[PDB]
């Protein structure tokens, strides 16, 4: 038979796939959130657009819950401790790729806001950067689902 | 699950299970488990047990051609270093005619009131080794989880199980402190080339 | 202080560890796993006795660089206006590299006193074997220290005997007692290892 | 039944270090480079003392 | 019949793969995003232009995610522990590596994107070396198919 | 008699070789490069015949690319312990000594060019302490090989 | 008859040796570079006269190579652990020995170039200092040669 | 007889009584000199005086030494763990007291010299806070001798 | 019929309450130490009055000296762990106990020698209050002494 503690590793799996998503995604607005905040003082217009940031975080944490809700669907008592490992590695990746994407988004959302402020025209290339961190934790995604599909 | 041979003397003193036992002679190797654990007629003759020392001699009667006995052989005593009594099993003893084969057993130890377990207490290299020789011999062995209790068996029961499997091992011990030595020197090296700082300024 | 607090944390992790582990063990009467004795008898005497003979000449090669780039960065600096001082002050210099040789030295006193066993059980290796191990590292270890703390604080006294030789030449002569004093502690702990080697003998 | 000890697998020690050391360094290269981005300079020095 | 725990290294080399990458590609994707954001406000035309760090930051991250699922793929129940040893080393490989080259990647852009506004002609140059910071990724990519594959 | 963890080792040799290298190679590159961004800005000129530093930490890298693939092609499934052994020696030495030398390059290549900015007959002097550090790396691979190919 | 561990431990020492001294070359290299390309700019003639800290810093790691080589070249696999552990001490000394002369060499050869630009008296000052830290490192590579053939 | 591990216990009291207390009398000494040597410029006929603290910390050192030959004269191969840990406990009491006393006698010697440079009548007043502080390490002796003879 | 490593942990009792005490102690006699120093320059005749947080901090060494001594006369080769463990907590009390009482008092000494220098009056308001730092380590040596002679 299989060991009793093996659905652990796979329970964390989905756990770790909320939690750093949700960190990430987390500090993403939290950065963003400031910018804005200093971005508004001056250039109100530019309220709604410089939120863009703020999704792009919160995708990923949707990301995050995605696997989580799958690895969480997945489970089973007498879960093979192969399958919990995978659901194990799928978690972390998806969540520690989010939380990169989140840093990223973080950092480049807080600069191209406060530059946008001054700069309109910067604010296409910001939106470009903003994708090119949020596919990050798409990838990380990707990871995930095909470890835990198989 | 078939039940543990259990010698009696007025109650059950020593208890001996083992998942498979096999044992081979000129290469040609034999299973024991369906011969030994649950077989109400095992000639177990010749055993004894001392307050301080036992013996299982577990004994098969057309085994490769004549009556071939294991005995193994364990000891409790006290160790002044605790107030626990330990026991090793200290050796195995293998009479085929008129003759005896021994096997030093390495790491069968533990707390005289614990059972042992031990994943292949066998004489194969690839398997552990438990069961050494320095003279070659004819004979080899494999107990597949081997568990036994010799000295404080209550009933029918294992009392709980010490067993070989540890977290360290004298290897493992000895390149864990050689790779913190290393970790130590390679941190402080790695502290002071980081501390290097480059001048933001040149001289007009 | 990233680092620092890397350092900081990992010490804290691991002493959480510890004293967690150790409740566990103590309280669920797996005391009788926690065996130094198997730690310090199945770890061989070789590993115990290299490790004291490489730190006898690493500690104390690490405590002359300190005290030689401690006392030379303050000669060099000095000397930009007195250039008298490169030629007085390597007394402070020697004294560290003192330190260095007495490490070379005590590492041969042990290295002298190794020898192999051919045998692996501990009834085997014995009390003299093992105790021999023993005795070789903590004399590595107190010479090593002892050179690494000797040599750092001449360093310092030297960087500071170098300073106020810059600024007055007759205070050099004065000071230099200090170092002196300084020096003594080197060979205190080499005179330790001595005694703690001095009835070793493997084999 | 009989009180079976738990089948521990031999090599124990073999794959209880590897885990252990395997998972604290990836964790030690985890933290590291999350404090490395966290704690990055915010880049916007030159817009600091403009919105302030 | 092949140890239980052996896919565990399995996993995390792909997990591995796609973290410490994606990471990387993160901390790229952040500084030369605020580089950027910092040559906006003077120098707009130079935005496109400067999203080159950027993109060889994401490429970075295109390496993980492909060892990644390499590894997410050769990954079986029976997986030997000799096989799953190679996967965790190739994942290692390819993650730190594409680490190291984001954060070299980052730096890099920051600096030369900052230096571009002001020195139209260190452009080329600033290229140069990202590709130098960029083969270095490469490297862990060989590297960890060799190990992968192997 | 050669345990099924014995390849663990070599393989975390390879990947070493690979990392750490790069990690050294990445910081030459990155160091580096902020210097010749600071430099490029006042004297255009010198920007091609300074990435010299570029170079030579890219030179690291390929090192600890031998010696990783040098390795990886030597990992049979039953290496005995002492292969595996020597492999992670040659894969530790190669890639920290290559972190070392990617270190004195960076600091060095960096120092240089910033002040070949200023004195121009420094640049021989900075190529030949560039030497000096490289070597080092090359000292490493020497050890590797030995090692690797005992 | 022997562990099947037993040729760790020398394969360490031998890679320690070679590390730890790269490394302290690598710092040596390093700052006395720094110090030279603070002091060129007003003295360009003293590059060459100062250049004398950085060969220090390199024979530091030559020696480390010497011994790593050494090891590297008595490691045989039937290695006792006696040899073993001789080994490992050659290399834990040789290494820390050169790491210390390193940082030593670096530290006097940055303080010591300035110095000789602001009074050239210094100069032969600067060098008696510098070779009694070489020969610090010098004192671990004589130990090592004691223990590794003891 | 005894365990075969019993001497450990002793020889690491005879190395933590040498270590700690020539840790403590080389601070001693390094702070004191330290101190005087700035001082000298200013009241060059003081040093001698101000040698005291010096010597004070030196005698640390002595403790220590006299029961780290204690130790290393008991010490024998076949020691009842009981005396082990007997003298394992003289030399950590021995070793940390001096450490302690070391620590407060270079402190208050920097102190009270240089404080003797700026109010002569502060010497007396340095020498009674001095004796408080090195009697401290003579504490230590005494409990060492204690365990030690015991 | 007792553990031979009883008295292991009675040891670490004596030691413990020499050591940690000594500690304490020098610290106070350290920090006390500085305040006179840098109070006896203005005021040199407070030098001996201002000798009461030195004197003070000494005896919580003798505190400490007095239990280990206890402690080192309680000590048998057949301690029962049950005596082993009272020293041991005894030993812990004591040191522990002076150390968090030299700490005040060093810490009040200071801070009243330097405000006495100003304010007269204080000098009976520091003894007061050096006091109760004292009773803090005599309360240690009675709760010491009461594990120390069950
Ligand atoms: C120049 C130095 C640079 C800095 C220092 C770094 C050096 C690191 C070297 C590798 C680790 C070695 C650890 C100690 C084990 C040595 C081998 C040995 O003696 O084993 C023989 C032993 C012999 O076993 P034995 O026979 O003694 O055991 C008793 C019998 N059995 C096993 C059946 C119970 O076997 C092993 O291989 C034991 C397993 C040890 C594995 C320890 C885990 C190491 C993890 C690697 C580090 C983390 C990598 C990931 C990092 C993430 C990215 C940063
Ligand atoms: C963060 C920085 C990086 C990390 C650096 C520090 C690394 C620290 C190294 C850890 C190694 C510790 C030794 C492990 C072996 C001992 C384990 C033990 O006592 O239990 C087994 C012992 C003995 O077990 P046993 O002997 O019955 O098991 C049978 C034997 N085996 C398993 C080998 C077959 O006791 C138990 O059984 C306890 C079971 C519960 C587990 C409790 C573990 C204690 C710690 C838990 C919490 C974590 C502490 C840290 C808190 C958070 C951080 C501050
Ligand atoms: C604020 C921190 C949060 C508190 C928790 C911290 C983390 C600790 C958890 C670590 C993971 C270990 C989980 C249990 C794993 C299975 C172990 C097992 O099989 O047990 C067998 C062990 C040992 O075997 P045994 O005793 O069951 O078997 C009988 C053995 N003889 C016959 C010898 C007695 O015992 C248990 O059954 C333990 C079960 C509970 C263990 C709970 C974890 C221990 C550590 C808890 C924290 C300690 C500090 C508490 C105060 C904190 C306040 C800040
Ligand atoms: C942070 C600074 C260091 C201090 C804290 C950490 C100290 C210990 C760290 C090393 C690892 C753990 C060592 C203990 C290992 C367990 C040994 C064992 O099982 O045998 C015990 C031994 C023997 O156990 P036994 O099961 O053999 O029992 C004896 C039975 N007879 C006599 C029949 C043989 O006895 C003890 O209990 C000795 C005490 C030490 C064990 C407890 C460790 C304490 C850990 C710190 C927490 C203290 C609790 C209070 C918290 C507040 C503190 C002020
Ligand atoms: C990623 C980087 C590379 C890998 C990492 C390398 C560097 C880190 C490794 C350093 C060691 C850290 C772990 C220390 C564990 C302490 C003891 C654990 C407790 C424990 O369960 O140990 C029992 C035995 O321990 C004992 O017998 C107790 C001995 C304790 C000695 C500890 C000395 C070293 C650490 C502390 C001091 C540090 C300074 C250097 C000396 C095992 O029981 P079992 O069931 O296996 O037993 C089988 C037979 N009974
Ligand atoms: C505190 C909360 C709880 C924590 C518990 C978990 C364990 C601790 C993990 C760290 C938690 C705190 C975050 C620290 C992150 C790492 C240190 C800072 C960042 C860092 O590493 O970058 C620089 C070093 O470069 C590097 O990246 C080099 C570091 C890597 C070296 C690895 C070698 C050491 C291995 C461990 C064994 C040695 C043990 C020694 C005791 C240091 O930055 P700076 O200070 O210069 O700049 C200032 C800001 N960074
Ligand atoms: C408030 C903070 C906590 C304070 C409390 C103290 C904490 C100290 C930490 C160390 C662990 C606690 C000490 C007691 C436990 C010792 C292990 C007992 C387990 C046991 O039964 O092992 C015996 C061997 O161990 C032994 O007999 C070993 C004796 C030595 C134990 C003490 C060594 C600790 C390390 C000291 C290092 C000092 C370094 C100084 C620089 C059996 O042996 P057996 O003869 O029955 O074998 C029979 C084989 N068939
Ligand atoms: C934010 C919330 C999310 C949390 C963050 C992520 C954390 C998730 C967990 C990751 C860390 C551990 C992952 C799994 C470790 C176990 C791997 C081996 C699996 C296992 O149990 O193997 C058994 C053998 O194990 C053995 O023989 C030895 C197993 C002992 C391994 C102990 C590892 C120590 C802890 C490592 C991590 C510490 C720090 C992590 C940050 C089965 O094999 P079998 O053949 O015996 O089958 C049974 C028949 N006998
Ligand atoms: C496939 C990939 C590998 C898989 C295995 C890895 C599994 C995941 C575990 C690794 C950690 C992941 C989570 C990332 C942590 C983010 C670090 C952010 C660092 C940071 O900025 O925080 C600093 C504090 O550091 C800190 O506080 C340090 C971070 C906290 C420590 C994290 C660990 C928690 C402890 C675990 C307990 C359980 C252990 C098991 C028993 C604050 O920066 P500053 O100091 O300048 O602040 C000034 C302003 N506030
Ligand atoms: C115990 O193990 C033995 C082998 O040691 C098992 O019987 C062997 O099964 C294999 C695989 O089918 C055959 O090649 C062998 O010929 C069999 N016997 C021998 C003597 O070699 C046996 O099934 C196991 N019994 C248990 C677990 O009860
Ligand atoms: C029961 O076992 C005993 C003990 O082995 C058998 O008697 C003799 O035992 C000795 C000692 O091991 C052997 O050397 C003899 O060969 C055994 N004799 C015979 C005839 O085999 C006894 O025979 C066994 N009884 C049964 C009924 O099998
Ligand atoms: C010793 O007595 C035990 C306990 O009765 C016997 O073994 C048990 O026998 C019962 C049936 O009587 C089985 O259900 C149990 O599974 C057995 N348990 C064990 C642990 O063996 C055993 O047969 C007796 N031995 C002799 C030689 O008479
Ligand atoms: C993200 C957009 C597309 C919305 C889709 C919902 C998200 C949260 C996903 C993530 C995981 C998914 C679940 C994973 C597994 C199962 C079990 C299956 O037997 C029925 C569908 C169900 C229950 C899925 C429904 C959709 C789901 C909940
Ligand atoms: C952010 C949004 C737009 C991304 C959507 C892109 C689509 C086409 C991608 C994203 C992730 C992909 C999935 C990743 C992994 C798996 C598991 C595998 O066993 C079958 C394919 C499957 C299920 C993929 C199908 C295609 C997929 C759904
Ligand atoms: C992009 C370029 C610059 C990378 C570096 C050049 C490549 C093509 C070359 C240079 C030297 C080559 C190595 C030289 C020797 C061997 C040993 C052999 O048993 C396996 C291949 C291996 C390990 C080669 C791999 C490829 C290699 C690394």
């Amino acid at each position: 038979n299989n060991p009793e503690y093996s659905s652990f590793f796979g329970v964390m799996g989905a756990s770790s796939a909320m939690v750093f998503s949700a960190m990430g995604a987390a500090y993403g607005t939290a950065k963003s959130g400031t910018g804005i905040a200093a971005m508004s003082v001056m250039r109100p217009e530019l309220i709604m657009k410089s939120i863009i940031p703020v999704v792009m975080a919160g995708i990923i944490a949707i990301y995050g819950l995605v696997v989580a809700v799958l690895i969480a669907n997945s489970l089973t008592d007498g879960i093979t401790l192969y399958r919990s490992f995978l659901q194990l590695g799928a978690g972390l990746s998806v969540g520690l790729s989010g939380l990169a994407a989140g840093f990223a988004i973080g950092i480049v959302g807080d600069a191209g806001v406060r530059g946008t402020a001054q700069q309109p025209r910067l604010f296409v290339g910001m939106i470009l950067i903003l994708i090119f961190a949020e596919v990050l934790g798409l990838y990380g995604l990707i990871v995930a689902l095909i470890l835990s599909t198989k | 699950i078939h039940p543990p041979v259990s010698y009696n003397d007025t109650a059950p003193r020593i208890l001996f299970w083992a998942q498979n036992f096999s044992v081979a002679y000129k290469d040609e190797w034999k299973d024991l488990t369906s011969l030994t654990f649950g077989v109400e007629n095992l000639n177990l003759t010749g055993s004894f047990w001392n307050d301080s020392f036992a013996m299982l001699s577990l004994t098969y009667e057309p085994l490769f051609g004549a009556t071939v006995t294991f005995k193994f052989i364990l000891a409790s005593r006290f160790y002044p270093v605790s107030a626990r009594y330990w026991f090793t099993m200290e050796r195995l003893e293998i009479h085929s005619n008129g003759s005896v084969a021994h096997f030093n057993v390495s790491q069968v130890t533990g707390p005289s009131i614990y059972s042992f377990h031990c994943e292949y207490v066998s004489s194969l290299s690839k398997k552990g080794s438990l069961l050494v020789t320095n003279v070659p011999s004819l004979w080899q062995m494999t107990l597949h989880n081997f568990q036994i209790q010799a000295f404080n068996v209550t009933g029918e029961q294992f009392s709980y199980a010490s067993d070989c499997a540890g977290f360290f091992s004298p290897g493992i011990w000895m390149g864990l402190l050689t790779t913190l030595f290393m970790l130590f020197i390679f941190t402080y090296g790695l502290h002071m080339i980081l501390s290097l700082k480059t001048m933001d300024r040149f001289d007009d | 202080t990233g680092l620092e607090l890397l350092y900081l944390g990992i010490f804290v992790a691991f002493w959480a560890c510890m004293i967690v582990v150790g409740i566990c063990y103590t309280i669920f009467d797996l005391g009788f796993r926690f065996d130094v004795a198997w730690f310090l008898t199945e770890t061989s005497p070789f590993m115990w006795s290299n490790l004291g003979i490489g730190l006898a000449i690493s500690l104390s090669v690490v405590g002359a660089a300190w005290g030689i780039y401690i006392t030379g960065s303050s000669i060099i600096g000095g000397g930009v206006k007195a250039p008298r001082i490169k030629t007085k002050n390597l007394v402070s210099i020697i004294f560290c590299e003192a330190v260095a040789i007495y490490g070379i030295i005590m590492a041969i006193v042990i290295s002298n006193m190794a020898e192999p066993f051919s045998a692996t059980d501990p009834k085997a290796i014995g009390h003299r074997n093992y105790h021999a191990g023993y005795s070789m590292f903590g004399a590595g270890l107190t010479v090593g220290l002892s050179n690494l703390f000797c040599g750092v604080c001449v360093g310092i006294v030297g960087s500071g005997a170098a300073l106020a030789d810059a600024q007055n030449p007759s205070l050099f002569v004065k000071i230099l007692i200090v170092e002196i004093f300084g020096s003594a502690i080197g060979l205190f702990g080499v005179i330790v290892a001595i005694l703690q080697t001095s009835r070793v003998k493997m084999g | 039944p009989y009180n079976l000890a738990y089948k521990y697998n031999l090599e124990y020690s073999v794959v209880f270090n590897l885990v252990l050391w395997i998972m604290t360094g990836l964790a030690l290269a985890v933290i590291i480079t999350s404090y490395n981005i966290w704690n990055m300079d915010p880049g916007y020095d030159s817009i600091i003392y403009r919105m302030t």
